[PDB]
């Protein structure tokens, strides 16, 4: 619920004649966008001056009704304009298409007995915001009938605040997009499209989207001259052919590097993601050494846990797996990360920013540099040093000097990893690399006021809040459009300790988001989310909300994130306050559910879906054995027990359900969806 | 040396009406033991 | 074209027509085949000639398209299919990056360049669209679909505006129902598609501005003033007009205080009061916003708050 | 003698906003060259 000023409630209760006025602020298309001109309108009989803005009366005949529910969807509102006005008819007819995606802000204003606006909204001591969105259509109906009165109505179609969620806002590996270069028209030209002012100088994504498929010829310092380690059986006989030592010899290498431009993901937990190779190359003289830089996740990242070299991770899952192939430590119970290689027999801990790990294994050796994302991080020192010496083949082939990998290639806000392979007769090619990365660092807002963003969090509420407050890869919603206290309380609600299982039952604790093997981490919901930014932010938000069954609503300009939960202070409504219309309907027969199919990736085995079905035997017996499955999203959950508790909770909750619909006067203004109502009606026994 | 005899496939159906147990994790990840999904002994 | 005769001749004809966006109609016993082409001699219809009722509707929001998938077969690759995707980057940017693909039949097309030109032309044409419908007397008998119409209506800015018929219905009373279709400019195959007016790129909408002067004045002691006077925060209204409020937050306070733009007086400092706080270097963030909600650059500063002077009398 | 190193796959997305070029044909058919779909040098 949106609390309104006490004086507002007193006026609404006392006064039976409310002179409501709707204030419309509409954005006209025009050049010089910074000079954005607005046309203000109102359906009140006189012009209303509100905060120095004069809302002209007339031209507004009617306004539709704003509607919202617990499922995220793009609400729509349509308001009409008098078609007899010349300005409006011309605007709609000859510019009604240029008006698309232009802002409109409708305010609901109660007018005092003295013509002033009653300060309903406590946040501004002003009106209570009624609608906000962007136009999405037009339409005019000039109906002329002979011998009568004609009609000319202009209809404007709008979408509510959630139409801003149709955007896809994800960093794209292409150099032109990342650096903000203008859409190329012939030659290139810099512009101001960069997400951050410091991106323009970041050439990190250079060499990103290109396909160098050539028959390169290399000079290998070997097998042409100098002493050769071959001694004949005879004491005096010797091998006069000189080779197996440094001297040039021609060699044709048919390299084929296809670095595409894929959307970078975002990870909010311990999840396994692939690499997006942004730079590929091989040493100038030895083709067997290849440098490939992969892009993982975004922003400051807690670090890498492990690297998957062609489906074979560097750490063996159990005791059993270690015999099949070489490994280093276990993951089942010890649950150590990759950082054991640098610090043998240490504790479990994520990787280190700018630290090299030499993964020595059969078939060759691998050198990995873990560069965690950072708002301001320097260029890859190793690559810069190599470039200064012109060690890269494609650098000399294209003629680039020490700028091929310059100090200015500081990949910002990207947790990339440099992997140096040593191609041999055993590792004959470069295998696709995947890694287990901890999520992005996420802000947690304590109730007192202090925050902490030093680690990633599994809480769904805070993950959604972080995704909804980042302009560079999420929805550009400022923190000042969120009720902090309510969000914090909901986050606490999603952190209730669950007692259906012990912490010792899940062995793969480190790889389900648990940072400690002892401390209490039985949260009721734990989401290890991969936010593929390729999809619309609308779909990402819906996917996050479907994990814990929450709901996001924006009525009165505040973004409410709420979850079906009990309340000890519900709003009391008596039937006599209703308009007297009532309708109780039963939906239990339709919504009875007794099973659910859970396809969840289990870290215990190489990350792969387990088709697990949760069913409630008692419900099936009541259902006469008939199967009834509710589609439940397990994509963001890797902990088996949290998934099971979620499934059982939903199955239980789907057993009793009725829909009660009535109406209520304007006294009860500000009833958000998912609000606790205490409806008392003595005739029914309620 | 070693000989293996195989038959059937593990059933991933889980009855959430009964309380949770570690046997479910053992059974659902292919561990070696005696029992069903709702009651598994992992050796 | 490969015409698999197993399929119905209806399907084959439709498949051929879909390739170049043509249309076949049989009204008055003539098998007329026509395509969306510009005409220099349209039929002139005025509103008065039309029946009274008129109806103009907009469908641009629904029919905006910015990408297309082309499973064209390539003779170079042993006549195997290539999954080629054509997208207009500018349209996607205007679409907030959203992907809007239109199902386009690329069969019976093997020249890649013709396929690309067809895709780009369709994407361009699918950017402007309206559906204007009215009723015309029997005098205008024979208006085939996809016919060029020059509709003139003084009340609007339309003088021989170019439309294209989309649905003609003939009744036995003679009343003819029409549903026209408005298009962009020079978007037809017949038209001269060269457009030279796009050089002037639109600019960004940064309509919000920061405050010109925002400084903190510590309150001196020795004067009653107000009880527990930590101090006050004042600044001139931010250069951008159309402001409902500015917000200010103390470093250790969860919520930001808000100031109302009650007076639209240029060069009038508006005072925000801070009371009951420690005397120290507290981060100050002059949050600013407009009616639309867009925010200017907040003022981040840390000023040593002056300890309250002239405190309250001893309570008891 | 002959050794080949591979990585990734060619990207078939084409931006028709830019003027047509033979580099697109070279890239889309797998010709040996250096560049993207929107700018390809076929050698």
């Amino acid at each position: 619920m949106k609390k309104i000023l006490d004086s507002a409630k007193n006026y609404l209760n006392t006064h039976d004649k409310l002179k409501t006025a709707c204030l419309i602020a509409l954005e006209l298309p025009s050049s010089s966008g910074s000079a954005a001109t607005y046309i203000y309108l109102t359906d009140y009989f006189r012009d209303v001056t509100y905060n120095g803005i004069l809302y002209r009366s007339g031209k507004v005949k009617s306004i539709s009704s704003h509607k919202q529910n617990r499922q995220l969807s793009i609400g729509s509102l349509s308001f009409t304009i008098t078609g007899t006005a010349e300005d409006e008819v011309l605007k709609l007819v000859q510019n009604g298409v240029s008006f698309l995606d232009r802002g409109i802000t409708i305010h609901q204003a109660i007018i005092n007995e003295e013509g002033n606006i009653l300060p309903v909204d406590p946040d501004t001591d002003g009106p209570l915001l009624f609608f906000r969105g962007r136009i999405t259509g037009g339409g005019i109906k000039d109906n002329v009938n002979t011998s009568g009165i004609g009609t000319s109505v202009i209809t404007w179609n709008c979408s509510n605040q959630f139409y801003d969620f149709d955007r896809v806002n994800g960093r794209y590996t292409d150099d032109a997009s990342h650096r903000g270069l203008e859409v190329v028209n012939g030659t290139l030209q810099p512009s101001n499209g960069a997400k951050r002012p410091e991106y323009q100088e970041d050439y990190g994504f250079f060499h990103s989207n290109k396909s160098t498929t050539i028959l390169a010829k290399y000079q290998v310092k070997e097998e042409r001259y100098k002493l050769q380690s071959k001694k004949k059986l005879f004491g005096l006989s010797r091998s006069y052919s000189l080779k197996k030592y440094y001297e040039t010899v021609t060699k044709e290498v048919d390299l084929d590097f296809n670095l595409a431009a894929k959307f970078i993901p975002v990870v909010y937990g311990v999840q396994k993601i692939p690499g997006i190779p942004i730079f590929a190359d091989t040493e100038l003289n030895n083709p067997n050494i290849v440098y490939v830089v992969y892009a993982f996740a975004e922003g400051e990242i807690d670090g890498f846990l492990d690297f998957y070299i062609g489906d074979s991770p560097m750490i063996c899952f159990d005791e059993t797996d270690s015999d099949t192939r070489t490994c280093f430590g276990r993951k089942k119970i010890v649950g150590d990360t990759m950082h054991r290689l640098a610090a043998g027999t240490s504790t479990s801990q994520p990787s280190v920013h700018g630290q090299e790990y030499k993964y020595n294994d059969g078939n060759g050796d691998i050198r990995i540099w873990t560069f965690h994302g950072k708002p301001d991080q320097t260029a890859a020192q190793v690559l810069v040093d190599i470039a200064k010496k012109k060690g890269f083949y494609l650098q000399n082939q294209n003629g680039n000097g020490p700028e091929y990998w310059d100090s200015r290639y500081k990949l910002l806000d990207t947790a990339y990893a440099i992997v140096r392979f040593t191609i041999n007769e055993n590792r004959t090619e470069i295998p696709e690399i995947s890694a287990e990365v901890q999520g992005k660092k996420v802000k947690v807002y304590n109730s007192d006021g202090t925050i902490k963003a030093d680690k990633t969090s599994l809480n769904g509420i805070w993950q959604l809040m972080d995704y909804l407050t980042s302009d560079r890869y999420g929805a550009d919603i400022t923190l000042d459009q969120f009720p902090l206290q309510k969000v914090i309380s909901e986050a606490k609600i999603l952190d209730i300790i669950d007692e259906s299982y012990q912490t010792s039952w899940q062995p793969y604790w480190r790889y389900v988001g648990w940072n400690d093997p002892l401390s209490e981490n039985r949260q009721i919901v734990q989401l290890n989310t991969i936010l593929d930014t390729s999809e619309s932010v609308f779909k990402n938000v819906q996917g996050i909300l479907e994990s814990f069954g929450g709901a996001i609503n924006n009525l009165s300009g505040e973004y409410r994130i709420t979850v079906e939960k009990y309340s000890t202070n519900p709003l009391r409504i008596n039937f006599l306050d209703t308009y007297g219309d009532l309708d109780l309907s039963d939906t239990t027969g339709r919504n009875k559910f007794n099973s659910v199919q859970a396809s969840l990736v289990d870290p215990a085995l190489s990350w792969k879906t387990n088709s697990i079905t949760f069913y409630n035997s008692k419900f099936k017996e009541q259902d006469k054995g008939l199967d009834k499955k509710l589609q439940l999203s397990f994509a963001n959950i890797t902990n088996y027990y949290t998934a099971r508790s979620y499934a059982d909770r939903e199955l239980k909750k789907s057993r009793y359900s009725r829909t009660l619909s009535f109406s209520v006067p304007y006294k009860f203004i500000g009833i958000e969806p998912n609000d606790p109502i205490a409806f008392t009606y003595e005739r029914y026994g309620w | 040396t070693t000989q293996y005899l195989t038959l059937g496939e593990r059933q991933k159906n889980v009855d959430v009406s009964m309380q949770a147990s570690s046997g479910e994790l053992s059974y659902l990840r292919g561990d070696k033991g005696i029992g069903n999904a709702n009651s598994f002994v992992p050796r | 074209t490969i015409l698999d005769t197993s399929e119905s001749v209806f399907k084959n004809v439709q498949g051929i027509l879909e390739s170049f966006g043509g249309a076949i109609n049989n009204l008055s016993g003539e098998y007329r085949i026509t395509v969306e082409k510009y005409s220099t001699n349209p039929l002139r219809i005025n509103f008065l000639d039309t029946y009274g009722d008129l109806d103009l509707s907009d469908t641009t929001g629904r029919n905006k398209f910015n990408s297309v998938q082309a499973s064209l077969v390539d003779p170079a690759l042993s006549w195997k299919t290539n999954s080629i995707t054509f997208y207009n980057s500018k349209f996607k940017e205007q679409d907030k990056g959203l992907d809007k693909k239109l199902q386009l039949s690329f069969a019976n097309i093997t020249n890649y360049y013709t396929a690309r030109s067809y895709a780009d032309r369709e994407l361009k044409k699918s950017r402007y669209s309206r559906t204007l419908s009215f009723s015309v007397p029997y005098k205008f008998i024979g208006i085939e679909p996809n016919d060029p119409i020059a509709f003139t209506y003084e009340r609007y800015g339309w003088k021989d505006k170019f439309f294209l018929v989309d649905e003609v219905e003939n009744t036995r009373d003679g009343k003819i129902n029409l549903v026209l279709q408005e298009y962009g400019e020079d978007v037809f195959i017949n038209s001269e598609q060269v457009d030279n007016s796009g050089n002037d790129i639109p600019d960004i909408s940064n309509n919000v501005l920061p405050p010109r002067d925002f400084k903190y004045t510590p309150t001196p002691g020795g004067v009653v003033g107000a009880i527990g006077k930590n101090g006050e925060l004042s600044w001139l209204p931010s250069l951008t007009n159309n402001v409902v409020y500015y917000s200010i937050a103390h470093s250790g306070h969860v919520n930001p205080y808000i100031v109302q733009q009650l007076e639209n007086n240029p060069n009038e400092r508006m005072i925000q009061e801070i009371i009951g706080e420690p005397a120290g270097l507290a981060i100050f963030e002059l949050r600013a916003v407009d009616i639309n909600g867009r925010r200017s650059s907040p003022v981040t500063l840390s000023v040593d708050l002056n300890s309250a002077k002239n405190l309250s009398v001893v309570s008891n």
